[PDB]
Formats: C-alpha cells, sequence, structure tokens
C-alpha cells in the first residue's frame, strides 16, 4: 500500500497571504494520477485539483499545484475566510486508493 | 520521452511511407487521392490501430491467441493476419533487392542512369536537358526498366532469371536470418542514428525538390483534387488500403508490439502522436517526390501524369533523378540507398520476428523444444526466398505488382478491419471493450473511438467493398499493360488466401464443438477469462 | 452530474451486518465506476472498494476484502455495498463517489450516512 502523507497537519493562517501545502508518497505516483480534495466542516469531500496541476470546476483560481514523483504540492495565491477547509490529496495509480493525512487550514 | 521517441520513431518512417505513398498518389491522379486519404485517416485508422494495440496489450499474447479470449468464432481473424504477414514478407524484401542492386551500380566515378550511352540503353534516348532543344525515352526511366529489370513484354513471358538480383535477395535473406536467429537489433547507442539518418536524407531530397525549377508545378498536382473525375472507387481503396498498409495493422504485428508494453504506458497517447507523425511523414515526402515530378515535367516537356511510371519503381526514378542534381551525385547515391536498406531492414526484421513468433506459438512443443528454432527460422527464409525468386525473373515486375495489390493491400485490409470492428463492437460489446479500456488505461475510448468502431469503419469498409464490386475496373501494370484473366484470378487467390480463413476457422470451430448448433454458436460467442 | 444519496445507515452490535445503498441521479449511472470512501471519527479518509461501470472489475481495500461485497444496479441506478462482519474499528461516515475516470478523481461526493457499532 502506496501511504501518502502530508507535512503542515495544522497550519494557522491569516488573510491575504499565500499559504502552500505539500504531499508525499512511499511510492513514485504518476503526475496524472494524484489529486486533491476540500472537504468544509460538516460537508462532503469535493474535487479540487486532479492531474497535478488542473484546477476543478468550483475552485478560484488562486489555487495552484505542482509536483511529480514522490513529492508533490499545493500552493494558494491569497488565502481567504471561504478557504479554511481541509486538503487531502490521493493517488490513483494502484489499488488499495489511499489518501493522504491531510491539512486543515485554522483560517 | 525522448528515448521513447527514438524508439517508435524508428517505428514510423518505412518503405511505406517513403515508396508506397508517392506511387499510389501518383497513380491517382495526384491531389484527389489525398481526400479519401484523410477521409479513412480520421475515420479508422487511427482508431483501429488504437483498437488492435489495446486487444495487444488485453491478451498479454499473441495475434492469433487475443481472439479466443474475446470472441473464439472469429478466431479466423488471426489466421488471416498472420498469413498477410507471410505473404507481405515474400515480396516487401525485393524492394531492398531492388535498392542493393542500386547500392551496388552506385560505387562508379558516374551513375549509370545519368547519361545514356551504354548498352542496355535503346537507340531513341535523349538527355533531359536535350529533350526539350515525342517517341523519346529518358535515361533513367529505361535504366530502371531495362538494366536493373529487364522488363518482359508482359507476365506470360518470364524470361530468365536476373542472376544478379537473385543474388542480391540472397544476400538480404542472409541479412535477414542472422540477425533473426542472433538477435541483433537496433538497441545500443545506434539507435540514435538509425532514427535521425532516415529523417535527415528526407529533409535533404525534400529540400532539393523544393528548390528545382519546376517543384511548383508539380506541387499544384499533389494538392489540386480533381472530384469532378477521379472518384473512381480505385482511389477510395487504394488511399483507405494506404492507411491500413502504413500503419502495420490488420497485419497482427501491432497486438505482439503492445504486448511488449505494460499498462503503466501513455497508450492513446503514444497511439494518436505515432499514427499521426507517420502519416505526417509520408505526407511531406510526398512534396519531395512531386516536386522531382514537376521538375522531371518542366525539363522533358511532357505533363506530369507522363514523366514517370505510376507503379512501384517511382521512388526508384524520381530520388535517382534527385541525387542527379546534386554536388557529387555519388555520394549522395550511396547515402540515399544506404538509408533505404537500413529503412527497409529494420520493418523486414520486425516482421519477420513476428511472423516467426506467432507460427511457433502454435506449437511451442515442437517447434520450440523437439526441435531448434534456427531450424523453423532457416525454413521460413529458405521457402520465401525460393517464392520471392518468381519476382527476379524478367517479368518479375508484374507478378511483384499483382503481389503488391491483393496479397497484402486492397480488399483484404478492408475484410479484416471490418471483422474486427464489427466483432469488437457489436458481437463482444462495446461497452465492455469501454470497460476493459478503462480497467487498463484508466479512461474510457470516448465518443471518437467508440461511433468509429461501430458505425464509421465498417460503413466506410462495406461502402468501400461494394463500391469497388459494382464500378469494377481490372488492375493494370503502369497505366498501359492489361494483364490477363488467369493473373487476376491468382492476384484474387493470394487475397482470397487471407480472407477465407474467418469462414473456414468459422465453420471448422462450429463443427469441432458439440452440442446442439445454437448452443454451438452461443458457447462459442462467449469470451473467456 | 447532479445528485447522489447515501442511505441505509444505523446502529448495530460489533460483528453484525448491515447494506448500505447510494442512490444517483443527474447522470447515467450505467457509463461510470463507483467507489465507497470512508471518513473515521478522527477525519482520516480511507478508500474501501471500487466497482466498475458494468461491475466486471472489483477492487477492495486490504482491511475490507474479506468481509465487505459491493454491488450496483444498472437498471435501478443504485449503488450498493454490502458488509458481513463489522469490526470495531468500522465505525465511521461512509461516501459513494464517482470515479469512472482516474487521471480525474472523484468528480462528486454524496451526502454520506453514519455507521456505529456498540
Ligand atoms: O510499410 S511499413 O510502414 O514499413 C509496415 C506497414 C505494414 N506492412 C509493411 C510494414
Ligand atoms: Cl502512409
Amino acid at each position: 500500500e502506496n501511504v501518502l502523507t502530508q507535512s503542515p497537519a495544522i497550519m494557522s493562517t491569516s488573510p491575504g497571504e499565500k499559504v502552500t501545502m505539500t504531499c508525499r508518497a512511499s511510492s513514485s505516483v504518476g503526475s496524472s494520477y494524484l489529486h486533491w480534495y476540500q472537504q468544509k466542516s460538516g460537508a462532503s469531500p469535493k474535487l479540487w485539483i486532479y492531474s497535478t496541476s488542473n484546477l476543478a470546476s468550483g475552485v478560484p483560481a488562486r489555487f495552484s499545484g505542482s509536483g511529480s514523483g514522490t513529492s508533490y504540492s499545493l500552493t494558494i495565491s491569497s488565502v481567504e475566510a471561504e478557504d479554511a477547509a481541509t486538503y487531502y490529496c490521493q493517488q490513483f495509480s494502484g489499488y488499495p486508493l489511499t489518501f493522504g493525512s491531510g491539512t486543515k487550514l485554522e483560517m | 520521452k525522448i528515448d521513447f521517441v527514438l524508439s517508435v520513431a524508428g517505428g514510423f518512417v518505412g518503405l511505406g511511407n517513403v515508396w508506397r505513398f508517392p506511387y499510389l498518389c501518383y497513380k491517382n491522379g495526384g491531389g484527389a487521392f489525398l481526400i479519401p486519404y484523410f477521409i479513412f485517416l480520421f475515420g479508422s485508422g487511427l482508431p483501429v490501430f488504437f483498437l488492435e494495440i489495446i486487444i495487444g496489450q488485453y491478451t498479454s499474447e499473441g495475434g492469433i491467441t487475443c481472439w479466443e479470449k474475446i470472441c473464439p468464432l472469429f478466431s479466423g481473424i488471426g489466421y488471416a493476419s498472420v498469413v498477410i504477414v507471410s505473404l507481405l514478407n515474400v515480396y516487401y524484401i525485393v524492394i531492398l533487392a531492388w535498392a542493393t542492386y542500386y547500392l551496388f551500380q552506385s560505387f562508379q566515378k558516374e551513375l549509370p542512369w545519368a547519361h545514356c550511352n551504354h548498352s542496355w540503353n535503346t537507340p531513341h534516348c535523349m538527355e533531359d536537358t536535350m529533350r526539350k532543344n515525342t517517341n523519346f525515352t529518358s535515361p533513367v526511366i529505361e535504366f530502371w526498366e531495362r538494366n536493373v529489370l529487364s522488363l518482359s513484354p508482359g507476365i506470360d513471358h518470364p524470361g530468365s532469371l536476373k542472376w544478379d538480383l537473385a543474388l542480391c535477395l540472397l544476400l538480404v535473406w542472409l541479412v535477414c536470418f542472422f540477425c533473426i536467429w542472433k538477435g541483433v537489433r537496433s538497441t545500443g547507442k545506434v539507435v540514435y542514428f538509425t532514427a535521425t539518418f532516415p529523417f535527415a536524407m528526407l529533409l535533404v531530397l525534400l529540400v532539393r525538390g523544393l528548390t528545382l525549377p519546376g517543384a511548383g508545378a508539380g506541387i499544384k498536382f499533389y494538392l489540386y483534387p480533381d472530384i469532378t473525375r477521379l472518384e473512381d472507387p480505385q482511389v477510395w481503396i487504394d488511399a483507405g488500403t494506404q492507411i491500413f498498409f502504413s500503419y502495420a495493422i490488420c497485419l497482427g504485428a501491432m497486438t505482439s508490439l503492445g504486448s511488449y508494453n505494460k499498462y503503466h504506458n501513455n497508450v492513446y497517447r503514444d497511439c494518436m502522436l505515432l499514427g499521426c507523425l507517420n502519416s505526417g511523414t509520408s505526407f511531406v515526402s510526398g512534396f519531395a517526390i512531386f516536386s522531382i515530378l514537376g521538375f522531371m515535367a518542366q525539363e522533358q516537356g511532357v505533363d506530369i501524369a507522363d514523366v514517370a511510371e505510376s507503379g512501384p519503381g517511382l521512388a526508384f526514378i524520381a530520388y535517382p533523378k534527385a541525387v542527379t542534381m546534386m554536388p557529387l551525385p555519388t555520394f549522395w547515391s550511396i547515402l540515399f540507398f544506404i538509408m533505404l536498406l537500413l529503412l527497409g531492414l529494420d520493418s523486414q526484421f520486425v516482421e519477420v520476428e513476428g511472423q516467426i513468433t506467432s507460427l511457433v506459438d502454435l506449437y511451442p512443443s515442437f517447434l520450440r523444444k523437439g526441435y531448434r528454432r534456427e531450424i523453423f527460422i532457416a525454413f521460413v527464409c529458405s521457402i520465401s526466398y525460393l517464392l520471392g525468386l518468381t519476382m527476379v525473373t524478367e517479368g518479375g515486375m508484374y507478378v511483384f505488382q499483382l503481389f503488391d495489390y491483393y496479397a497484402a493491400s486492397g480488399v483484404c485490409l478492408l475484410w479484416v478491419a471490418f471483422f474486427e470492428c464489427f466483432v469488437i463492437a457489436w458481437i463482444y460489446g462495446g461497452n465492455r471493450f469501454s470497460e476493459d479500456i478503462r480497467d487498463m488505461i484508466g479512461f474510457p475510448p470516448g465518443p471518437w473511438m467508440k461511433y468509429s468502431w461501430a458505425v464509421i469503419t465498417p460503413v466506410l469498409c462495406v461502402g468501400c467493398f461494394i463500391f469497388s464490386l459494382v464500378k469494377y475496373v481490372p488492375l493494370t501494370y503502369n497505366k498501359t499493360y492489361v494483364y490477363p484473366n488467369w493473373a487476376i484470378g491468382l492476384g484474387w487467390s493470394l487475397a482470397l488466401s487471407s480472407m477465407l480463413c474467418v469462414p473456414l476457422v468459422i465453420v471448422i470451430r462450429l463443427c469441432q464443438t458439440e452440442g446442439p448448433f445454437l448452443v454451438r454458436v452461443k458457447y462459442l460467442l462467449t469470451p473467456r477469462e | 452530474e447532479v445528485q447522489l444519496v447515501e442511505s441505509g445507515g444505523g446502529l448495530v452490535k460489533p460483528g453484525g451486518s448491515l447494506k448500505l445503498s447510494c442512490a444517483a441521479s443527474g447522470f447515467t449511472f450505467s457509463s461510470y465506476a463507483m467507489s465507497w470512501v470512508r471518513q473515521s471519527p478522527e477525519k482520516r479518509l480511507e478508500w474501501v472498494a471500487e466497482i466498475s461501470s458494468g461491475g466486471r472489475y472489483i477492487y477492495y481495500s486490504d482491511t475490507v476484502t474479506g468481509r465487505f461485497t459491493i454491488s450496483r444496479d444498472n437498471a435501478r441506478n443504485i449503488l450498493h455495498l454490502e458488509m458481513s462482519s463489522l469490526r470495531s474499528e468500522d465505525t465511521a461516515m461512509y461516501y459513494c463517489a464517482r470515479g469512472e475516470v482516474r487521471q480525474r478523481g472523484f468528480d462528486y461526493w454524496g451526502q454520506g450516512t453514519t455507521l456505529t457499532v456498540s
């Protein structure tokens, strides 16, 4: 099982400042098989980034992502109060499918 | 992706693109050939190529075994493909024999085809420069006809067996035999040179052709359509089967090649990339061929459609005329024919290896455990060499033309493609095939592949076949020699040797299976695993 | 591509059995693969099982392979997850997600249903 992990488990944040998150995998994931999901508190997760660079339908353009191999990251140009949610990276290259530990933005 | 590049680059440039496409385009009036060419390209060619690669990866076995997993009733498609490869290997090597003869003739201070003062030349010759200073003949054309071919008045007059060409075939077959038996293939640093040299030579030829004074008229003939007159079935079949011949589809080799890869590969990206680039190189070399033809038309004072033969010798007539118009013609002639030999030899190696594998897999106990593989390879090469000797005689050109038109091109490829697409879309199920493709590469084929397989390819193949039968026109060598009825029957025998495999296998498997007829068909339609 | 709703959640005893349902609407259910994703009370997401569009290919997480069975009703456009032996660690919130394209991820997620063991 390709275990994924994310570094900033808890990330205190203030409006306007740029934020970033990292995702790492125990095995080399293909660039096209990694996706990021947003989950607001009390709500189901929503697809946010797919293929490591393509923004989903509802995500604003302020979000971005990059990475390759076993190291990946997600970035925010300028955070806002509406961005306070938990983000999970997921690998789709091989079974069993695995999700990252998840990072929740405190504000 | 750069070495993937070099690998499949060695992959898509072949005697098909350099040689077959130009003379087929010239034979069908030029511009009118392109419309059915691209129509078949995007309608069927790429989807059938992707489909064949998907079968090859899905079964992870040879081209004959996959149909057992997909549809046991239609297992005859694999036998049809292997017999198509067997017939193709016999005659595809005569091109390398002619190339070897030309290369050996190139070791001279002056090229024999650059002027006409030699023994084999007719009194009617006039130098291309002096021809416009008519019954006169160009030195290159009569060199091709009389020195290399020594062409007979017809297929009914085989004449003497040309010993030099027989030894050329023997040399090429020895090279192939040693390479297959010893496993010699382009895998080291030589792969980069093998992949880049043909494109460099084609670029040089294209630049030389486009800079000729008469290039503009050749381009106009190459690109201007003639839909008002040239919409005969012959151009449709020629373009559609040229699409299926340039790709190694309907031959069953693409399944074996795809089986070498894994699901982690970027399938459906490599397929489209390789197919588009393989058609693009053909289209590009068309500019060079037709610009040389236009220069010949300007120099000789005759129409573009009359300057050169409407047959396989267009490559051996236009390109030598091109290298004649370059500094130190001997150097460019030697380089061009070395490039041609390498380009054809790699494809011949691939085809012969695929045939050997697809035949030993039918009896591994006897052909891989009871006897050495070397003996079987020697048997295959020797039998193919004796069969190919038939195209070395003075009348061998007619036999080669018949083999090219019927044995491994034409209605047989349409038959194989139609049965492949019909089976997969309707009998096996498009939904099932899409689900398998999802399981393998991660995404469904999409509307384009699916509608192509379901409707477009079957409609195109059946329409071309019926239009050919309704508006039938007999085959002719060049544009003046009419084949005898027995030669046409032999060509149709060559085509039917591949076409009849599916009905024969269907009936044989129906008979060999127990149970009622309805139960027989129902069980033999069930997939496996 | 509008609506997905789960149902059938409730309280059971350890070692019991429960069946979870996931209705689908707004899209052709038979043309898309469906996957079940599980969220533990610690909010950690864990994948459970995937069923292909036609149900011919099925995958399970290593921890639920011997106890969980996934099935679908293409005609009824309803997705079902069957549990035969619910352990103490199985208590969590279950989501049914659409995973037809592996290179695009789980496009939509359902409301979810909670499962508890006591
Ligand atoms: O003409 S090639 O592109 O080399 C190839 C295509 C299939 N039949 C001949 C080998
Ligand atoms: Cl081509």
